[PDB]
């Protein structure tokens, strides 16, 4: 008590639930930027897809880079957390979805490598342990392909290798300002599309070296340019589950006063009584 | 007239009252430190003809007489929930909250916006004043509201990039040296600087202070049509226009 | 009262009582209770109010402006007075800014008169029917600020929509105040108060712009100001 | 990529090749294998969080109410 | 202790200054995180049993704690007390020099020359 010292503790979480305020104004402008550059990144992929889906018709077959199944014994899994904390469970759902996927796999005696994106998920499976291949960090609200082509690369050539036999991507596939859902797809191997592989038709491209070597190159063109709109996306998650988790931080500070002011005007009350009774009682 | 410290008075006044052996109050100030200020704040007032004529036996006929009070308060820490400025504040017909980190941070003349009010306000101010303070006062108070997002806000959209450079720049103009009063015709900087922003071009604030300085020169170049202002302190249609004219021409003077 | 009529008894200010009333027992020289107030608060109190009340010759009711020191209603002087009062009326700044113009704001202002069966059932629920949907229209008014209307229910959109209808509803014009104004204004009933309001929120008047029911009388005034539009 | 009535030109975005690559591998690789600190760019979240951290430490204030947790 | 005691003086209030951010540990780059850590630690280290009065020997555990972190290696705090108690015992081993450094009350620089040399050899050991 000591209603000297509840003031500047009233005072204290009136600046927080200020801060907080703030925080969510900006996530609040950052978020309309994040979801242009995630619809950005979309016209290069699906291209990119309708080029391998034809030329993926005839020559696929003889040698996929990445097209068939096969038996599963190891896989991988490029995470995307978010370099920037204070956003809910945005990363906490992804991560305990991981986890309880993962376990599945490792029950059946198969083992799973991770390549991390973003500060907070290398901090959590620091943490809670796992076998991290590779990592990128520190993009923040600049993602780029670039930074990306390290991670994949790692990924990838261990697919070429035949150490890992399945690759996802993991990240929030954003749905609107305030839903946020924690996926998993499976990149590599090509999944299976109807859209764009039933389809064909006369012509053909001339390929200058053989299409199996462009088949090639297309198709890891591709599984970086996912993981790149994957993390595009994410990053338009997080400033939507920011500004919202933060309101909420708003409002929780909003009831702290509420309840504080009580505690101060009891002690304002007791403080004054006292003093006047003391006085008047030791005068006598 | 004004009573510097009469939060002093007050101290001054539980001095002799507890040696009275008097019984105490709220703050040891005795229980009738409220009718302290309170009969005396309420001698302040103006007082109607009748009154006057009353009083003065028919000496003066048509003259109201009038005392204006400006009493001054001592807050600890900023905290006007103390007892004593509870109570002056509870008298008084408004305040102007002088605010200490906005004093020691430059800008002098410290207001602060929002918590100062003019409880008579309107009615009180001149005919012209009245249509160029009218945004001025709250729109101020906007301003820094807005200001305290910009502390963790860089890369703020033009919109509201604006607003704050015309704050900042109001906030700046507003602000003025010590002893140099002003006369009415100080609402030509006041109105104009933010009538069309003509300080918003030339915008950039180190020149904001000296824009004032010579901007209250070239109108004494032709002081008649300002002066007008000055005696009656009346605004028209038409003196709007003739004021325009004056910066309009003082875009080719520094 | 005595007299046979039914009367208003103001208070410019029932805290400045009891705070006056400090001062003399202090000067009386009796003891300080708690807080520092008298100790014959509890009494100065109860006279005062229970002299006003409503005899079988006559009634004498009373508004009083309130103040809380500090914004503390636990103090003796509001928490006092507070176990006297069968009323609240709070007037909003922020319900004035919108110009809503009895700036009442229909929560946070209570009256233990409704509450209770003794108006009547149908006043009852109209009362807390309309508690509802201008509170429901609040909570929405911030799901609506940062995402899209269009995505709220059907039937909360009517709300919104009904709500946003109530609340210029309740809005009036006084006759004080047609010489601040030039509008007449006028003078409602509690039936036609409890029609009209009843009659807006279970499925009608939808067809009435929300302009129709500022500032008029009786709900159909408002119909009539549906035409004139 | 010239196909019937369309041609698309799919840029790379920075210099590619298997020698390049193989470097921004390598250096992911290396990242991993030494947890160490690296400069996410908004300041903003910045010295917001940290006056966050800093404002939010030390109050008793969970205490001070009565609450239940 | 007045000399080697100015270290732990100022290592402790840059620890006063950090400790709002150990909620937020992890966000703040390795610069400032290790001036957190040697704070917990030489806090965690500023702590005894009841009835355990210490040797002035204490210099050696206190003093040179701030020196280097000995404590920096193998810091997690749980260790950083059970060494201690081993580097206290170790110094027995070889106390001639070390019921010198009581009597006296005094260090100059060969005695701190042998106060980090003890500890290098120290680590050859627990």
């Amino acid at each position: 008590a000591g209603a000297k010292e509840i003031r500047s503790k009233i005072a204290s979480v009136q600046n927080t639930q200020k801060i907080t305020k703030a925080m969510e104004m900006v996530a609040a402008s950052k978020m309309r930027k994040s979801q242009d550059r995630m619809a950005a990144s979309r016209p290069y992929a699906e291209t990119m897809r309708k080029v391998i889906g034809h030329l993926a018709h005839g020559n696929l077959e003889y040698k996929h880079p990445y097209l068939e199944d096969r038996d599963v014994k190891r896989v991988g899994y490029l995470v995307v957390s978010t370099d920037r904390g204070l956003c809910g469970g945005l990363n906490i759902n992804l991560f305990k979805k991981l986890l309880a996927e993962m376990k599945t796999w490792t029950d059946k005696g198969v083992q799973c490598d991770l390549a991390m994106i973003g500060s907070k998920g290398v901090s959590f499976f620091n943490s809670v342990g796992g076998n991290v291949v590779a990592q990128v960090t520190g993009m923040g609200d600049n993602p780029s392909l670039s930074e990306l082509i390290g991670p994949v690369k790692v990924m990838l050539q261990a697919y070429d290798e035949g150490r890992l036999d399945k690759l996802y991507i993991v990240s929030n596939k954003f749905i609107n300002t305030m839903s946020q859902v924690p996926t998993i797809s499976q990149l590599l191997p090509l999944p299976a599309s109807d859209d764009d592989d039933l389809k064909h038709k006369s012509w053909d491209y001339l390929y200058e070296p053989d299409p199996k070597a462009l088949l090639d190159t297309l198709l890891r063109r591709y599984v970086e340019s996912q993981v790149y709109q994957g993390v595009v996306e994410n990053l338009a998650s997080e400033q939507a589950a920011r500004m919202v988790a933060m309101k909420a931080a708003t409002d929780n500070g909003g009831s702290l006063i509420k309840e504080l002011q009580l505690v101060y005007n009891k002690a304002r009350q007791a403080s004054i009584t006292q003093e006047l009774t003391e006085i008047v009682s030791g005068a006598a | 007239i004004i009573y510097d410290d009469l939060s002093k008075q007050a101290v001054a006044y539980r001095q002799i009252s507890l040696l009275l052996r008097r019984p105490p109050g709220r703050e040891a100030f005795p229980g009738d430190v409220f009718y302290l200020h309170s009969r005396l704040l309420e001698r302040a007032a103006r007082v109607n003809a009748e009154y006057v004529e009353a009083f003065t036996k028919g000496e003066v006929k048509g003259k109201t007489g009038s005392l204006t009070a400006l009493p001054i308060i001592e807050t600890q820490a900023g905290d006007v929930s103390a007892f004593v400025p509870t109570n002056v504040i509870s008298i008084t017909d408004g305040q102007i909250f002088l605010e200490t980190n906005l004093f020691n941070a430059g800008i002098r003349p410290a207001v602060n916006p929002g918590i100062s009010v003019s409880r008579v306000g309107g009615a009180a101010q001149t005919k012209i004043m009245k249509k160029l303070s009218g945004g001025i006062r709250t729109a101020l108070a906007q301003y820094r509201e807005l200001a305290a997002f910009s502390q963790f806000a860089s890369d703020l959209d033009d919109a509201t990039r604006k607003q704050l450079d015309h704050g900042q720049k109001v906030t700046e103009l507003l602000k003025q040296k010590q002893y140099a009063p002003m006369s009415v015709a100080q609402q030509s900087l006041v109105l104009f600087a933010a009538e069309r922003g003509y300080l918003a071009d030339v915008e950039l604030s180190k020149i904001g202070s000296f824009e004032a300085a010579l901007l209250a020169y070239v109108d004494r170049d032709h002081a008649p049509l300002m002066q007008e202002i000055n005696q009656t302190g009346g605004y028209n249609d038409e003196i709007e226009g003739k004021l325009k004219g004056i910066l309009d021409s003082f875009k080719a003077t520094q | 009262r005595d007299e046979g009529r039914d009367v208003l008894l103001f208070v410019d200010n029932i805290y400045r009582y009891t705070l006056a009333g400090t001062e003399v027992s202090a000067l009386l020289g009796r003891m300080p209770s708690a807080v520092g107030y008298q100790p014959t608060l509890a009494e100065e109190m109860g006279v005062l109010q229970e002299r006003i009340t409503s005899t079988k010759t006559g009634s004498i009711t009373s508004v009083q402006a309130v103040y809380v020191p500090a914004d503390d209603l636990t103090d003796p002087s509001p928490a006092t007075t507070f176990a006297h009062l069968d009323a609240t009326v709070v007037l909003s700044r922020q319900i004035a800014s919108l110009g809503i113009y009895p700036a009442v704001d229909p929560l946070d202002s209570t009256s233990r008169q409704l509450d209770p069966l003794v108006v009547g059932q149908e006043h009852y629920d109209t009362a807390r029917g309309v508690q509802s949907i201008l509170q429901r229209y609040q909570e929405l008014k911030d799901i609506i600020a940062i995402l899209g209307m269009d995505e709220l229910s059907e039937e909360d959109k009517l709300v919104v929509a009904r709500a946003r209808k109530i609340q210029r509803f309740l809005s009036q014009p006084f006759f004080v105040a047609e010489v601040f104004t030039g509008s007449p204004g006028k003078y409602v009933s509690l039936k036609d108060t409890i029609r009209g309001f009843k009659g807006i929120m279970e499925g009608e008047y939808d067809h009435l712009p929300e302009q129709a029911f500022y500032m008029v009388g009786s709900i159909e005034e408002a119909v009539e100001k549906a035409k004139k539009l | 990529e010239v196909q019937p009535g369309n041609v698309t030109v799919l840029a790379d975005t920075a210099i590619r090749g298997q020698d390049l690559d193989e470097a921004r591998a390598m250096e992911a690789k290396r990242k991993a294998e030494e947890h160490i600190s690296s400069s996410h760019g908004d300041v903003d979240y910045a010295q917001a969080s940290a006056e966050l951290a800093k404002a939010i430490a030390q109050l008793r204030v969970i205490e001070l109410t009565k609450k239940a947790m």
